[PDB]
């Protein structure tokens, strides 16, 4: 009832093998980054804590992925409003989840290399904090939608990738979005100006190589995140019944999982520790 | 050595508030704790308040509890005893004892020799020494014999019960601690002994100096309570 | 709780013991730990001097807001591996060495000082311990280097030499043969300063170099190197 | 006369090996053939003493066998309540580089040393209340690998200038000398009744030494690189040590010569510390494989592993009644094994 | 002639060392078989004792 009326009026009514195997080979990548860090004793210390918050994310969405491309289909029908909304926060929340991981990575890396120290140890109050943190705001923010801000009784300011979903809620989406990449773009622009300012301020490279990685990690990450950026902005946009392109949606979050597979490939293979640790 | 001074004592009006300063030299003041002891004049000891090391744990007396305070100040190796809403009960001899906790260690080591105070006009274990005083003959031999109304043997094995000497005129000094364990300094002489809620304390070939009132403190449970006290006395 | 008041106390000051420690590790990893290396006369004593004014010696000065200790073994007449692993995680190795002992023979008989430091540079650097500590190479005495150069040639030191007898030059050659004894050179890396009896930079280049080496390990700790 | 001397110390030593090898019929192997074998032996972690930051040395446990002293890199001499793993007292040492420590048979005082060439005599049991130098020992040219307390005033210590030494702790002079040693002595171990000890060193050689003559007994070698532990038999006729070469020997001092070889295949690191069981039929060796193995003394086979420490374990004890063992290693932890 | 009386020095040290008594080796064998033996039941680290006995459990 819901569901059928809410997709006629956004224009859909009623490939996934690959996609479900691109899943499953993200699922291999996390549980081996997971158990190569689980192994290494010296890995117990709260950077790695957060490259392992990071693939655990990372597999969460995999596996959410997973389920959603196994759950999409005439099958969407079946689901309940309810269902439905589970089906679709669990994306959300893994996917805020995982790009949160990011954010608090990079935010721990900005500290580290702002108080240089010697021996920086084990700061748990800081570590326990960022995750309780990126767990429980994607947890709210993939929420939200179910305890009422949705689509149901706001037919007129519904969106079409999400026929359920508020466009007001979206635009939130949005915001927090940029909010947050900006926040982490800025963080490693930072990062490597002290970095290279620090290292042309004494006389006697590290800096070309941490351009290298800045500028590989920032590449990857918003030129994968974009596509599903720019439909996310474009849906609220765009009428009802109107766009086309809004309806193929699904390459474009295809993209993001992949992007949430390849962040242990980054974080793996430019650390020289972590190469070592994996193929011993 | 080590000696502690009170000051701050004297003719204080009921319901007044009066300040008293104990000074430590000769030790480690901030790795002490600390506790404020009373003795009234014609009675025995009463423990008053105490403040740990760091002033992380205080106690107190129900008798003074919410109207004395105790504090101390580390770097100048002061401890401060506040007390307001004075009664006529309060007034006695007060005393500053050091009381240091770790495993094998002493407490109640050194007392001060404590400073008069003159105010002008349940549920806690009962220590009970039956005889007020026997007559002695020195070089004699002489059993003073405790009892508690809950047995202060613990589950760690340790009886925590404490035998003090106050020779007239001079603060009290700690014979026993633990039951069995002799303070340094004590002659061999003083024997602890006792199991569960019976102690008894013995004097092999007791000499002149041995004069005085016995005293006998649990440490079990924290309100902290002594004996009625033993006097001994010359023939 | 089942513990006695005595047992609480106890408790309480192993807290308190439990801080002290927390905060006296906290301060001593704020430090900056330098191992002290040379042969004998290499001037090891004049750079303690200029450090100064701007069993084991321990020698702690001031710079830039940086704390910095010295530990020079020194006098330590012992077979060194049984006791070198102690220094394993020190911030940086400074390795001093006298240019002028280049056509020096008494080491203690008949062969070059020269190459005597070599060989305990070699066996300090490429040491089990110290694969990741970096060297900081100092060549002092490079102020009668310049007029012991102008007698007797470099090749006293090194048959295969053929360049010119300048200072310049030789001197580089010098700083190439010691960092070819490097075999760690992904892991770690050495710096090399020349310094003189009467120079007042060379605090500063260590300064420098213990910058660069807390840069690396902060990269090393993010995952970013 | 050189080469005369030459020859006839060397005409010495082969009388010595025809000796030990006449009085050597039957090996140990083979008196203990058919007794019953100890079996797999099972020790967990009891305790674990956290609270040192850098790499412990060494560690003694003491006559009570409660209390314990730990001595770490990070300038601490901790001594700690085995049983509530409550720290006691925390000394810190003028001298950050430590390698050796010792804890009195009565308990009020305690010792250490290092690289810097002095033993530190501390008084736990004094009326201030906090715990200070007792006293200093200086006079060694090189680094204190070990230190024994004899009594409250006498202390036997081994340094790395080949030389031990005999201390009167109230005096600070240097009462007796021990040298013979070609090595750096890396340990040495007291005989029950304190009237020999044993020093193993560097040159790959036991020494027995009388406390009270001052001259070395007996020279024991058998080993192929520089000995770290030495421990006496509980009866205090045998003794063992553990060497770099990663085997640990049990040599008798009545018979003078080897007894038994504790060595596996699977083995190649170095032993860093030896001790006996109270019976003497355990004989625990901590190695440099961050592991401790125990073996059956008596018939050499390998008896169990203590696998719990991420570094090398570097000092290891068992407590006088026998209770526990307790394993210190450079990952800043000491635990207690039951 | 600092060689020549180390060398003498260490010839007396053999020399003396040369003027001991020794057993044979299945008597000390025998010996610590038997103190072993004799000693196992005070042994907790042997046989484990049980949970009421030892303090650390
Ligand atoms: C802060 C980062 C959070 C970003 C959230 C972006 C999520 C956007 C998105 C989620 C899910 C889908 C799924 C589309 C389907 N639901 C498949 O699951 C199609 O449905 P059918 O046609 O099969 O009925 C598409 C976009």
């Amino acid at each position: 009832d819901i569901i059928v009326r809410h997709y006629n009026y956004t224009g859909k009514l009623n490939t996934s093998v690959v996609f479900i195997l691109i899943c499953c080979f993200i699922i291999l990548e996390n549980i081996f980054v997971l158990l190569t860090i689980w192994k290494t004793k010296k890995f117990h210390r709260p950077m790695y804590y957060f490259i392992g918050n990071l693939a655990l994310s990372d597999l969460l969405a995999g596996v959410a992925y997973t389920a959603n491309l196994l759950l999409s289909g005439a099958t969407t029908y079946k689901l309940t409003p309810a269902q439905w909304f589970l089906r679709e926060g669990s994306m959300f929340v893994a996917l805020s989840a995982s790009v949160f991981s990011l954010l608090a990575i990079a935010i721990e890396r900005y500290i580290t290399m702002l108080k240089m120290k010697l021996h920086n140890g084990s700061n748990n109050f800081r570590l326990f904090l960022l995750i309780s943190a990126c767990w429980v705001i994607s947890l709210i923010l993939g929420g939200l939608p179910i305890m009422g801000w949705n689509c149901i009784s706001a037919l007129s300011s519904c969106s079409t990738v999400l026929p359920l979903y508020h466009k007001h809620y979206i635009l939130f989406c949005t915001t927090v979005f940029t909010l947050l990449l900006l926040s982490i773009v800025i963080l490693y622009c930072r990062i490597y100006s002290l970095v290279r300012t620090r290292s042309r301020r004494l006389t006697f490279e590290k800096s070309l190589a941490l351009l290298k990685t800045v500028i590989i990690v920032l590449s990857v990450f918003i030129a994968c995140w974009a596509p599903l950026f720019i439909l996310l902005l474009l849906d609220v946009g765009c009428k009802v019944k109107t766009c086309d392109i809004l309806f193929r949606a699904e390459y474009f979050l295809v993209l993001a999982v992949l992007n949430s597979g390849t962040n242990p490939i980054i974080y793996t293979l430019t650390n020289k520790e972590m190469r070592r640790a994996f193929i011993r | 050595d080590v000696q502690l001074v009170e000051s701050g004592g004297g003719l204080v009006q009921p319901g007044g508030s009066r300040k008293l300063s104990c000074s430590a030299s000769g030790f480690a003041f901030s790795s002490f704790g600390m506790h404020w002891v009373r003795q009234a004049p014609e009675k025995g000891l009463e423990w008053v308040a105490y403040i740990s090391s760091g002033s992380g744990t205080i106690y107190y007396a129900d008798t003074v509890k919410g109207r004395f305070t105790i504090s101390r100040d580390d770097p100048k190796n002061t401890l401060f005893l506040q007390m307001t809403s004075l009664r006529s009960e309060d007034t006695a001899m007060y005393y500053c004892v050091r009381s240091i906790y770790y495993y094998g260690s002493s407490p109640f080591d050194f007392w001060g020799q404590g400073t008069t105070l003159t105010v002008s006009s349940g549920s806690d274990i009962v220590m009970t020494q039956a005889t007020s005083s026997v007559p002695v003959t020195p070089g004699e031999s002489v059993s003073i014999s405790c009892r508690s109304s809950k047995s202060l043997l613990h589950s760690n094995g340790n009886t925590y019960l404490y035998w003090f000497l106050q020779r007239p005129g001079q603060s009290p000094q700690l014979l026993i601690y633990r039951m069995s364990n002799l303070a340094s300094g004590v002659p061999d002489r003083f024997s602890g002994s006792g199991s569960g809620t019976a102690f008894t304390l013995t004097i092999s070939r007791l000499e002149a100096e041995d004069v005085g009132v016995y005293y006998c403190m649990q440490h079990l449970e924290y309100p902290l309570t002594f004996g009625a006290g033993t006097k001994l006395e010359l023939k | 709780c089942t513990l006695s008041a005595e047992d609480k106390a106890a408790v309480e000051r192993s807290k308190m013991i439990d801080r002290n420690l927390r905060e006296d590790g906290e301060k001593a990893a704020r430090e900056v730990k330098l191992l002290l290396l040379g042969a004998g006369e290499s001037g090891k004593s004049t750079i303690v001097k200029q450090m100064k004014i701007i069993g084991i010696v321990e020698t702690h000065f001031t710079f830039k807001d940086l704390h910095f200790k010295m530990f020079d073994v020194g006098g330590q007449r012992s077979e060194r591996k049984k006791w070198i692993h102690c220094f394993e995680g020190v911030t940086a190795i400074i390795f001093c060495v006298a240019l002028s002992d280049y056509d020096l023979v008494l080491a203690e008989e008949e062969m070059n000082r020269m190459h005597e430091s070599m060989k305990l540079f070699d066996s300090i650097c490429n040491n089990k311990w110290f694969t990741d500590t970096s060297i900081i190479l100092f060549l002092n005495k490079k102020d009668l280097f310049e007029e012991k150069i102008k007698k007797s040639p470099l090749t006293i030191c090194y048959p295969e030499y053929a360049g010119s007898n300048t200072y310049e030059e030789a001197a580089a050659y010098i700083q190439c043969q010691f960092e070819d004894l490097n075999k760690r050179k992904d892991t770690k890396e050495i710096y090399t300063h020349f310094t003189c009896a009467t120079d007042t930079k060379n605090v500063q280049f260590v300064f420098d170099a213990v910058t660069d080496v807390i840069i690396k390990n902060n990269l090393k700790d993010c995952g970013l190197f | 006369e050189l080469d005369q001397l030459r020859q006839e110390a060397e005409q010495l030593k082969n009388q010595i090996r025809d000796a030990r090898k006449a009085c050597a019929d039957a090996t140990l192997s083979q008196i203990t053939n058919n007794i019953d074998p100890v079996g797999r032996i099972q020790m967990r972690t009891r305790r674990t003493l956290r609270g040192h930051l850098a790499k412990i040395y060494a560690m003694h446990w003491g006559t009570d066998s409660r209390l314990l002293v730990s001595a770490s890199q990070d300038g601490k001499l901790i001594i700690w309540d085995s049983y509530t793993t409550n720290k006691v007292h925390a000394i810190p040492l003028r001298s950050s580089w430590v390698m050796t420590c010792a804890y009195a048979p009565s308990g009020n005082y305690v010792a250490c040393g290092g690289l810097d060439n002095i033993c530190s005599i501390y008084n736990l049991k004094t009326r201030e209340g906090n715990v200070r130098v007792s006293r200093e020992l200086a006079g060694h040219t090189g680094y204190l690998s070990c230190c024994r307390f004899l009594d409250d005033n006498q202390i036997v210590t081994s340094s790395g200038d080949t030389t031990c030494a005999l201390w009167d702790i109230e005096t600070g002079q240097q009462t007796t000398t021990f040298t013979g040693h070609t090595g750096d002595v890396m340990s040495l171990s007291l005989a029950p009744d304190t009237r020999l000890f044993v020093s193993g060193a560097c040159d790959a050689s036991a020494k027995l030494w009388d406390v009270r003559e001052g001259m070395c007994r007996q020279t024991f070698t058998g080993h192929e690189s520089d000995i770290n532990a030495i421990c006496f038999f509980p009866n205090g006729n045998a003794f063992a040590t553990g060497s770099d070469d990663a085997t640990c020997r049990l040599f008798d001092l009545r018979a003078d010569q080897e007894l038994m070889t504790y060595s596996h295949d699977n083995i190649i690191c170095g032993i860093t510390s030896v001790s006996f069981s109270k019976s003497g039929r355990l004989l625990l060796a901590g190695y440099d494989d961050f592991n401790c193995n125990v073996w059956d003394a008596l018939k050499a086979d390998r008896a169990g592993v203590l696998a719990g420490h991420d570094n090398r374990v570097s000092c290891l004890g068992v407590t006088d009644d026998g209770m526990a063992v307790a394993t210190g290693s450079w990952d800043s932890f000491l635990k207690i094994w039951n | 002639t600092a060689s020549i009386a180390q060398a003498r020095k260490l010839v007396e040290q053999l020399k003396m060392e040369a003027n001991i008594d020794r057993i044979k080796v299945s008597k000390a064998a025998a010996d610590l078989m038997a103190y072993c033996e004799a000693h196992a039941k005070e042994d907790p680290l042997l046989t484990p004792v049980p949970a009421s006995e030892n303090p650390f459990r």
